[PDB]
């Protein structure tokens, strides 16, 4: 259940303001190999940060 | 007794050798002061949690 929020395309290996589904910071995407369960959306670090 | 000194020297030296190789704890003192810093930080990064 998302607002009414136009999304736009993603930009991969540059700093970036991100949004995803409402949590939002600033950093660099990238591809990785993160083995994520079909029921799993987002992964955390040792700090609780995304 | 130069002989027998020098030899009871250069095996001494091969004792350390086989002692520091081969128990860990050899350098508990050093490894001990890692251990407490590493801590440090992992406790301070946990509670920005
Ligand atoms: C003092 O002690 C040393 C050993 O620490 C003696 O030297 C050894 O003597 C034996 C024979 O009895 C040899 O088989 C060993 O190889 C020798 N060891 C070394 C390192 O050379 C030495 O003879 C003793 N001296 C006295 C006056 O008793």
């Amino acid at each position: 259940v998302c607002g009414p929020k136009k999304s736009t395309n993603l930009v991969k290996n540059k700093c970036v303001n991100f949004n995803f589904n409402g949590l939002t910071g600033t950093g660099v995407l990238t591809e990785s190999n993160k083995k994520f369960l079909p029921f799993q959306q987002f992964g955390r670090d040792i700090a609780d940060t995304t | 007794n130069q002989k027998l000194i020098a030899n009871q020297f250069n095996s001494a030296i091969g004792k350390i050798q086989d002692s520091l190789s081969s128990t860990a704890s050899a350098l508990g003192k050093l490894q001990d002061v890692v251990n407490q810093n590493a801590q440090a930080l992992n406790t301070l990064v946990k509670q920005l949690s």
